[PDB]
RNA sequence: CGUGGAGGUCAGUGACGAAGCCUAGACCGUAAGGUCGGGUCGAACGGCCUCUAGUGCAGAUCUUGGUGGUAGUAGC
RNA sequence: AUAUUGGCGAGAGACCGAUAGCGAACAAGUACAGUGAUGGAAAGAUGAAAAGAACUUUGAAAAGAGAGUGAAAAAGUACGUGAAAUUGUUGAAAGGGAAGGGCAUUUGAUCAGACAUGGUGUUUUGUGCCCUCUGCUCCUUGUGGGUAGGGGAAUCUCGCAU
C-alpha cells in the first residue's frame, strides 16, 4: 500500500533525524569538555572523498616541444566555410598564443601540403579549430617538426577586466599521469615561456579529473600573506583526444566511451 | 619468464624478469622481480631491430643505421640471476637519407620518411644476418671467426622497403615490399655479392569506381611450395601478405602473377600491419622467421593490429576470429609477435608490455615501462621461484 | 531552374478567434456557429476566416523556398527513389532516424546529388 | 492481363506505393526507371520494360518482355554497356529498335544520371576531411556536462591559484 | 505452436504463475545451465542449483568471477555467489544477487538425491 | 561562479507565506552582517519590516520612511526563520572558508509549498562581494 | 484532417534513443493538421489500402480533480 | 437432447486500462456517517540491484551546506515522464480613472544562412573491365552473362589516375 509505505517511513525518518540531532549534541557537548575526543574521531573517521578514493626523457623535450633556444612560430588557422564565432576565437587565440599569423582556409590545401609548405615557412606548431556549429567545439594543436597533434574537445565558453601588455605568468597543476604530464608540457611550451613580472598577469591551465579549465586573473598580494584575483578574460574547457605520435598517425590515447565506466582512473 | 624490452624515449635496451600474472598497474597483484634499462644511447639511436642469436650473445640495428653484436652475462641480483649487455664490435653507415627523401614527395604523409631497419635475421652455424633498410639497401653483415661484424657486401632495392622476408621452407629467396611498391621475389647468389629478380606481382583489376587499387603491402609470410604439378616457366612459391588498405592479398607464382583471392579484412580500408602467423591451439608450426608451415591457406590463422589500438585475428578466409586484449589496450600496438607458438608478445605507444595467450586469449602479464616499445623478445619462458 | 516566383497569398495563420483571450480555447481554428456571432457575419476589424480564395497556385504548390518538393527518406532504400528528380525534389530525414543511420543516409544523399532539407541533425563534426 | 494488373497496383495498395505530401506516389521497385507508379513506368504492370542498373561499377540495360512472364526466375535480359557515354548511347539505341519513344528516353535518361553519378569518385578521390562526423547521445552528454560540474567544484580553482602563487614568490623570484 | 487445450498462451496467466509461484515450483524455476566440459561427463545440460555447488558468472557487469554460492535466496528469484559482493561506503559487504539463468555450474556438490536425479535425467556417473 | 557562493535551504517550513515573501524582499540585497543586525532590531521592534506587496490594511509609522513606504509589520516567526536560515548560510560559508565580511545575500527567493495552512519554501544564497585589483603601466 | 483497436504492408523506425512534453524555430497545406531544428524524457511506435467505434469540446447554475482575486480581509 | 448473471475448475476477446474497467489493480465492502434498515469512497509505478546518501558540520524538532552510491538524485522511499491554471526570483518592455485583437511599418534581442566548389576540349605520364594470344563457366541460343593465364602502349583517350 503506497499510503502505509509513505506514512510509516515519513515517522522513521523523523525519529531518526531527532535520534542523530541528540546525539551530535551530546557529542559536541563531550568534545568541548574533552577536546581529545574529537581528534580521536576524526583520526578514524574519513570523508572519502573522490579525489581521496583514486585507484592508481631529457631528448623528449627537445624534440617533441619547443624550447627557448629559439622562438616558436605557430600557426593558426579554421576550418573550411567557417563561421564568425571561429575568428572571435581566434582572434583571443592570437593575443593568448605568442607569434600567430592568423591565415584563411584555401579549402584544398591538404594536411600534407600544409605541413610542407610550413617548413618551407619555417613554421613551428600548427593549431586548428573545428566548427560545427556557431559556436567553438573544437581545438587541435600539432607540432611541426616531427612533434605529436593534440585534439582537444571545447564544451563550455562565456565571455570584468582588461589584460595588460604583460606577458601572463603560466602555473600547471594535477599533472602526475604520465598522460596527464605530457598535456601540461605541451600547454607550457605552446604558450609564451618568457613571463614579465612586473604587470602582475597570472594564465593557468588547471585539471581536476580529466577536464583542463583555461582561466585567467590579475592578482595582487596583500598584507595578510594572501593573494587576490579577479577575473580577467574569457573560461573554457578542454578535453584531449586521440594523442596522436605523428602528424595524423598512430594514436595513442584516444579516449573513447569504453572510459568512465569504472567512474575512476582519471587520466 | 625474461624479456628484453626496447625503449625508444630512452634509447636503452629494459630487461623484465617476472612470473605468469604479474601486474605493475594494480600493486595487489604481482610484481615483477627485477627491471632496469641497458645500453642507453638516447631517442636518435634507439634500437629498431632485435634477434637473439643465442643465450649468451644477440645483435641488435639502432636507428642510427648501425648494427651491433651485443654479449649477454647472467649474474645473481628470489636468488635469480640479471643480465648484463656488453657490446663487442658494431658496423655504422648502413643508412641513407638522401634515396629515401627524394621520395618524400608524392607519399602519403610525414614527409621526413626518416630510413629504419626493416628485417634482422640470419641467412641460414652460418654466422651470417641480413640487415635490409627502408632506403632499399640489403647489407649483408657475417660474424667471422675474429668475432668482429665485417659487412660482406652490400645490394640495393627498389626504395621505399616496408619489410624483407626471407624463404627458409626448404621441404636464398626473399620479398620486399612498400608504399606503391609491388612485391617482388629476387634471389641472393651464394657468395651474397649480387641478388636477381626473379618475380613480381600485379596489381589486381579496378575496384568499383573503376580506379586503380592502391598498392601498400606491409608485410608478407612464405608458406609451402602449392602441391601436384607445376607449369613450365612459372614458380611454384606461395605467400600471404598484409597490405595498409585492409586487403588480405594471397599470393600463388604457381597459379599466377596476380593474387588469386583477395578480400577486405575491415571495411572503409583501416590501416593495417604487423602481419603474424599462429595457431588457434598454440603450437609452433611457424618456422624460425616465422614462415608457415603448410602448403594450404585454409589452416592460415594470422594476427593484424590496426594502428589505431586494436589487434585483430584473421584466418585464411579473412573471417575474424577475436580481438586480443581489446579490454586492455589503450593505444596502438607497435610490434606483435608468437613465441614458442602460444605466447603472443605486445607492446605500443601504451607503454606497456603484455604476454596473452594465444589459446585461450588471455592476459598474463602486464608489466609498466614508461617509454614505447617498438620490439620485444622473450629470452626464456622459465619461472623463478 | 528558374521556378515561377512563390506566392502563398498568406503567411500569418488563421488562428481561432478569441484563442488569446481565452487560454482554453486551443489556437486550431473552428468555424464559429452562432447565429449573431460577430465573426461568423465576418466584420470589418475582425479576424479573416479560412476559404478557398487563398488557395495556392498548383504549380507554385508543396514548393519549399529553394524550389524543392520535400519527400519524407527513412532509410537508404528510400533515398535511392529520388535519383531521377533530385532537381524537383529534396530528401527529409524523419526524426526518429538515429545518427548511424542518418551519416550514411547524408553520405548517400551526397553523393547522388540529393540535397538534405535537414542537414546536421544529431550529427557534430 | 497487364490491365487487370495495372488496376490491381493503381489502387488495392499496391506493395511498393509512397504516399508523399505532394500528393505524387513514388515507387520504390529497384527495376523502375523513374520511381515514380504511373501508368508505362510500373515493371509489374507493364509487360514489355526497359530499365538501367548496375551491381558494380557497371552499367547495364535490363529489359522485359512477355515471354518470360511464366519465368520469373530469369525474366530479365541484360546486357553490357561498354561504358562510354556515346556509345553506350548508341548501344542503347540499336538495343530498343522499334521500341516506344517514351521506354527509349527514360532508359537513356537513367543511364546519363547513373553514369555522372558515378562522379561519386571525385568526393572520395578528393575528400581529405578532418571532421568524419560523429554522433554524441544524450546519455554521453549528461556524463559530459554533469561530471563537469562536479569537477569545477571540487577544483577550488582560485583557491589553487592562491596557494601556487604564495609558493612561486615565497622562495625565489 | 501449442497443440494441447490444457495449457493457456496467455500473458497474464503465465505472469501470475511466475510471481506467486511455491518455493518448490521456484526450485525447479532457478536452473542453471551445466558447463559444456560438465555436459560432456554426466550428459546434462542443465540441473537444479543448490548453496554447496559452484557456479560461474558468464553475464553481466560480473563477467569472468566464479566461486561459490552462498545462499539461494528463492524468494528474489537470485542466488549469492562467494566473492561477488557490493562493497558499501560505509565498509559493508553485500552479496550481489544473480539470476541462475546467467550463470553456468562449473562444479557440482554430490548427493544421494543428487546422484538420483543425474541418473533420472539421462546422465551418467 | 559556485567557489565564492554559498547557499542555504528552507522547505516545508509552516509560516505565512505572503509575511515570507515581504521579508524577504526587504531582506534582499544586503549585506550579511548588515541584515543579520537589522532582523535582531526588527526582534525588538526597532526597525519594521516594510510590505509593499501583501500590506492591506495596515497602519502607518515614521519607522516606514526608511524604506519610503508607510506600511510596515513586525513578523516575528517569519523573521525569526529568516535568520536562522541566514545564520545557516553563514555557518555554510565558514565552513567554506569564505570571508564572512565579505559575504551579501545575492539571491533569496520563496514560493510556496504543499499544502488550510499555507506552508512555502525559501531558498538564499550568500556570495562574497568581487574586489576590484589595480592595473600597471 | 485526427484518435482507440484489427487484417495486410514498408525483410519500417528505435538504447548511436520509440512515445509524450516544452519550444521569443522553420517548412508544407485556404483549413482541419503533417514534417523537421533544439532541451527533459525513457522502450514502444509509425509511412500506406481497407474494417471497426465507448472516435474530436468553449459552455450544459455539467461531473472528478487541481489553483487564484476577494485576503493575510472578516473572524478567534 | 433443455436452462444457468450462483459454486468448483479450465480455454479465449477487433473489450477497459488507475477520473476507464466490478464500488473495490493498493489495509475494499476497508476507512468513514447514521439509535438503524443502509450508504460508502480516495489510494497502482523509485532504482536492475537499496547500492535507501558512509563520514564532517549549522541546527528547540522539521531542513539544509559539504561529501558520497547509482547511467541518471534533471530517479530522494514528497521516488517511471513532469502538461495548464497558479505562486516566487531574475532579465526586458509598457503604464495619468484597466486591457486585449486585426491591416501596416521602424528597433533591441534572437534565429537560419554551403561540412557548395566544380564543368567543357585539349597537352604528358601509369594503369584497367582497353589492344593482342590461349583459356574456364552459366543459362538457354541471345543484338547474351560471369570469370582466368601470357605480353603493351611508341596508338592512346574506351574509362580511370597525375
Amino acid at each position: 500500500n503506497k499510503l502505509k509505505r509513505q506514512e510509516i517511513f515519513a515517522d522513521i525518518k523523523h525519529e531518526k533525524n531527532k535520534e542523530r540531532h541528540t546525539m551530535r549534541r551530546k557529542r559536541a557537548k563531550e568534545e568541548r569538555e574533552n577536546p581529545e575526543l574529537r581528534e580521536q574521531r576524526l583520526k578514524e573517521n574519513v570523508t572519502q572523498t573522490i579525489e581521496n578514493t583514486r585507484v592508481y626523457e631529457d631528448d623528449l623535450m627537445r624534440y617533441f616541444n619547443s624550447n627557448s633556444n629559439e622562438p616558436p612560430k605557430i600557426f593558426l588557422t579554421t576550418n573550411v566555410n567557417a563561421k564568425k564565432s571561429a575568428y572571435e576565437f581566434a582572434n583571443i587565440l592570437i593575443e593568448i598564443l605568442p607569434n600567430v599569423t592568423f591565415v584563411k582556409r584555401k579549402f584544398g590545401y591538404k594536411l600534407k601540403e600544409i605541413s610542407d609548405i610550413c617548413i618551407k615557412r619555417n613554421f613551428t606548431d600548427i593549431v586548428i579549430i573545428n566548427e560545427d556549429k556557431k559556436k567553438v567545439t573544437g581545438l587541435t594543436f600539432i607540432h611541426l617538426p616531427e612533434g605529436p597533434t593534440f585534439y582537444f574537445k571545447l564544451s563550455s565558453f562565456v565571455e570584468h577586466g582588461r589584460p595588460t601588455s604583460h606577458i601572463p605568468e603560466l602555473i600547471l597543476n594535477n599533472f602526475q599521469t604520465r598522460l596527464g604530464q605530457t598535456v601540461g608540457r605541451l600547454f607550457q611550451s605552446i604558450l609564451p615561456q618568457n613571463p614579465d613580472i612586473e604587470g602582475r598577469q597570472v594564465i593557468t591551465l588547471h585539471n581536476q579529473r580529466d577536464y583542463i579549465f583555461f582561466r585567467r586573473h590579475r592578482y595582487v598580494f596583500k598584507d595578510n600573506e594572501r593573494v587576490g584575483l579577479q577575473e580577467l578574460g574569457p573560461q573554457f574547457t578542454l578535453k584531449l583526444k586521440r594523442l596522436q605520435r605523428g602528424i595524423k598517425e598512430e594514436t595513442e590515447w584516444e579516449h573513447k566511451p569504453e572510459m568512465d565506466k569504472e567512474k575512476k582512473k582519471f587520466y | 619468464m625474461r624479456l628484453l624490452v626496447s625503449c625508444v624515449d630512452s634509447g636503452s635496451i629494459k630487461e623484465v624478469l617476472c612470473n605468469i600474472g604479474t601486474d605493475t598497474s594494480v600493486q595487489s597483484a604481482l610484481q615483477p622481480f627485477h627491471v632496469a634499462p641497458h645500453l642507453a644511447e638516447g631517442l636518435k639511436a634507439y634500437v629498431d631491430r632485435m634477434w637473439v642469436i643465442s643465450e649468451d650473445e644477440a645483435i641488435l640495428a639502432r636507428n642510427s643505421g648501425v648494427v651491433e653484436l651485443v654479449k649477454i652475462s647472467k649474474h645473481l641480483k628470489p636468488k635469480f640471476d640479471i643480465s648484463e649487455f656488453e657490446i663487442t664490435s658494431s658496423v655504422s653507415d648502413l643508412f641513407d637519407d638522401a634515396k629515401l627523401e627524394s621520395l618524400s614527395s608524392k607519399s602519403v604523409k610525414r614527409t621526413k620518411l626518416v630510413d629504419g631497419f626493416v628485417t634482422l635475421c640470419p641467412i641460414k652455424s652460418n654466422n651470417t644476418f641480413v640487415a635490409a633498410t627502408k632506403s632499399g639497401l640489403l647489407h649483408i653483415i657475417k660474424k667471422g671467426e675474429d668475432k668482429k661484424l665485417i659487412k660482406l657486401a652490400s645490394l640495393g632495392l627498389k626504395a621505399p622497403v616496408e619489410f624483407l622476408q626471407l624463404y627458409d621452407l626448404e621441404d636464398y629467396i626473399f620479398a620486399y615490399g612498400g608504399e606503391e611498391n609491388l612485391i617482388k621475389l629476387v634471389e641472393i647468389d651464394s657468395s651474397f655479392q649480387s641478388l636477381k629478380q626473379i618475380w613480381e606481382a600485379k596489381n589486381v583489376k579496378n575496384d568499383r569506381l573503376d580506379m586503380r587499387v592502391p598498392v601498400w603491402p606491409m608485410a608478407l609470410r612464405f608458406l609451402e611450395p602449392s602441391p601436384g604439378k607445376t607449369e613450365k616457366g612459372k614458380l611454384n612459391y606461395q605467400f600471404a601478405a598484409i597490405t595498409r588498405w585492409s586487403h588480405l592479398t594471397k599470393y600463388s607464382t604457381q597459379h599466377g602473377r596476380k593474387p588469386f583471392a583477395q578480400i577486405d579484412l575491415l571495411p572503409n580500408r583501416e590501416p593495417l600491419s604487423q602481419m603474424e602467423v599462429f595457431d588457434a591451439k598454440g603450437e609452433n608450426v611457424v618456422s624460425s622467421l616465422g614462415n608457415f608451415q603448410s602448403e594450404t591457406f585454409n589452416e592460415l590463422n594470422v594476427i593484424t593490429t590496426d594502428y589505431k589500438k586494436n589487434v585483430f585475428k584473421f584466418d585464411g578466409n579473412g573471417r575474424m576470429l577475436g580481438k586480443v586484449g581489446r579490454d586492455d589496450i589503450t593505444g596502438s600496438s607497435t610490434y606483435i609477435h608468437v613465441h614458442d607458438g602460444k605466447y603472443l608478445l605486445q607492446g605500443g605507444l601504451d607503454r606497456y608490455v603484455r604476454i596473452f595467450d594465444i589459446k585461450t586469449n588471455k592476459m598474463l602479464v602486464k608489466v609498466y615501462v614508461g617509454s614505447r616499445i617498438n620490439f620485444i623478445v622473450m629470452l626464456d619462458d622459465v619461472e623463478i621461484e | 531552374l528558374p521556378h515561377p516566383k512563390i506566392v502563398k497569398k498568406h503567411t500569418k495563420k488563421f488562428k481561432r478567434h478569441h484563442s488569446d483571450r481565452y487560454h482554453r480555447v486551443a489556437e486550431n481554428w473552428r468555424k464559429q456557429k452562432g447565429i449573431d456571432s460577430v465573426v461568423r457575419r465576418r466584420f470589418r476589424g475582425n479576424i479573416s476566416q479560412p476559404k478557398i480564395g487563398y488557395g495556392s497556385n498548383k504549380k507554385t504548390k508543396f514548393l519549399s523556398p529553394s524550389g524543392h518538393k520535400t519527400f519524407l527518406v527513412a532509410n537508404v532504400k528510400d533515398l535511392e527513389t529520388l535519383t531521377m528528380h533530385t532537381k524537383t525534389y529534396a530528401a527529409e530525414i524523419a526524426h526518429n532516424i538515429s545518427a548511424k543511420n542518418r551519416v550514411v543516409i547524408l553520405a548517400r544523399a551526397k553523393a547522388l546529388g540529393i540535397k538534405v532539407t535537414n542537414p546536421k541533425g544529431r550529427l557534430a563534426l | 492481363s497487364d490491365e487487370i494488373v495495372w488496376q490491381v497496383i493503381n489502387q488495392s495498395f499496391c506493395s511498393h506505393r509512397i504516399k508523399a505530401p505532394n500528393g505524387q506516389n513514388f515507387c520504390r521497385n529497384e527495376y523502375n526507371v523513374t520511381g515514380l507508379c504511373t501508368r508505362q513506368s510500373c515493371p509489374l504492370a507493364n509487360s514489355k520494360y526497359a530499365t538501367v542498373k548496375c551491381d558494380n561499377g557497371k552499367l547495364y540495360l535490363y529489359m522485359k518482355t512477355p515471354e518470360r512472364a511464366h519465368t520469373p526466375a530469369k525474366l530479365w535480359e541484360r546486357i553490357k554497356l561498354s561504358k562510354n557515354y556515346t556509345k553506350a548511347l548508341q548501344q542503347i539505341d540499336e538495343h530498343l529498335l522499334h521500341w516506344s519513344k517514351f521506354f527509349r528516353h527514360k532508359c537513356k535518361q537513367r543511364f546519363t544520371k547513373l553514369t555522372q553519378v558515378m562522379i561519386t569518385e571525385r568526393r572520395l578521390a578528393l575528400r581529405e576531411e578532418e571532421r568524419h562526423y560523429v554522433g554524441v547521445a544524450p546519455k554521453v552528454k549528461r556524463r559530459e556536462q554533469n561530471r563537469e560540474r562536479k569537477a569545477l567544484v571540487a577544483a577550488k580553482i582560485e583557491k589553487a591559484i592562491e596557494k601556487e602563487l604564495m609558493d612561486r614568490l615565497k622562495s625565489g623570484a | 505452436a501449442k497443440q494441447s487445450l490444457d495449457v493457456s498462451s496467455d500473458r497474464r496467466k503465465a505472469r501470475k504463475a511466475y510471481f506467486t509461484a511455491p518455493s518448490s515450483q521456484r526450485r525447479v524455476l532457478l536452473s542453471a545451465p551445466l558447463s559444456k566440459e560438465l555436459r560432456a561427463q554426466y550428459g546434462i545440460k542443465a540441473l537444479p542449483i543448490r548453496r554447496d555447488d559452484e557456479v560461474l558468472v558468464v553475464r553481466g557487469s560480473k563477467k569472468g568471477q566464479e566461486g561459490k554460492i552462498s545462499s539461494v535466496y528463492r524468494l528474489k528469484f537470485a542466488v549469492q555467489v562467494d566473492k561477488v559482493t557490493k562493497e558499501k561506503v560505509n565498509g559493508a559487504s553485500v552479496p550481489i544477487n544473480l539470476h541462475p539463468s546467467k550463470l553456468v555450474i562449473t562444479k557440482l556438490h554430490l548427493d544421494k538425491d543428487r546422484k538420483a536425479l543425474i541418473q533420472r535425467k539421462g546422465g551418467k556417473l | 561562479n559556485p567557489a565564492k557562493s554559498a547557499s542555504a535551504r528552507g522547505s516545508y517550513l509552516r509560516v505565512s507565506f505572503k509575511n515570507t515573501r515581504e521579508t524577504a524582499q526587504a531582506i534582499n540585497g544586503w549585506e550579511l552582517t548588515k541584515a543579520q543586525k537589522y532582523l535582531e532590531q526588527v526582534l525588538d521592534h526597532q526597525r519594521a519590516i516594510p510590505f509593499r506587496r501583501f500590506n492591506s490594511s495596515i497602519g502607518r509609522t515614521a519607522q516606514g520612511k526608511e524604506f519610503g513606504v508607510t506600511k510596515a509589520r513586525w513578523p516575528a516567526k517569519s523573521v525569526k526563520f529568516v535568520q536562522g536560515l541566514l545564520q545557516n548560510a553563514a555557518a555554510n560559508a565558514e565552513a567554506k572558508g569564505l570571508d564572512a565580511t565579505k559575504l551579501y545575500v545575492s539571491h533569496i527567493q520563496v514560493n510556496q509549498a504543499p499544502k488550510e495552512s499555507s506552508p512555502s519554501h525559501i531558498e538564499l544564497v550568500v556570495t562574497e562581494k568581487e574586489e576590484a585589483v589595480a592595473k600597471a603601466a
